[PDB]
C-alpha cells in the first residue's frame, strides 16, 4: 500500500506539471 | 486549455481518492 | 489518524472537482 | 469563478495542513 | 520520514494559498 | 499571474514527488 501511495503521488505530480503547461499556453494568449 | 485544466483536476481528484482508499487499507491493518 | 487522513484526501478530491467545474464555467465565457 | 477558484484553493490548503497534523500525530506515536 | 511528510504537506498548503492569491489578482483584472 | 501560477504548480509537483520518495522510504522499512 505504501509504495502504491508513492506511485499515485508521482502521478499526481505529473498532472500538476501538465496543468502548469496549460497555464503557460494561456499566458501566450 | 481551460477544459484541459478541468479534465486534469478531475484526474487529480480521482488519484487523491485512490490514495484515500489505500490509507483505509493500511488503517484496516 | 490513518482513516482521518483518508477522509481529508476524499474531501480534497471533492474540492478539485469543484475547481474543475469553475474552470469549465470560465470555458463558457 | 476566479474568486471561487481562489476560495477552494485556500480550502484545499487548510485540508493539507489538517493532513500534516495527522501525520505529526502518527509520528509522535 | 513521517514528520518530513508533514512538513511537505505544510509547504504544499502554502503554495496553494499563493496560487489563490494569484487568481485573486487576476480577478482584479 | 498565469506564469506565476504555472511556476507554483511545478513547485507543488516537486513537493508531491518529495512526499512520494518519503513513502517509499517507509515502505522499505
Amino acid at each position: 500500500e505504501l509504495k502504491a501511495i508513492a506511485q499515485e503521488f508521482k502521478a499526481i505530480a505529473k498532472e500538476f506539471k501538465a496543468i502548469a503547461f496549460e497555464f503557460k499556453a494561456i499566458a501566450q494568449k | 486549455e481551460l477544459e484541459a485544466i478541468a479534465q486534469k483536476f478531475e484526474a487529480i481528484a480521482k488519484k487523491f481518492e485512490a490514495i484515500a482508499f489505500k490509507f483505509e487499507a493500511i488503517a484496516q491493518k
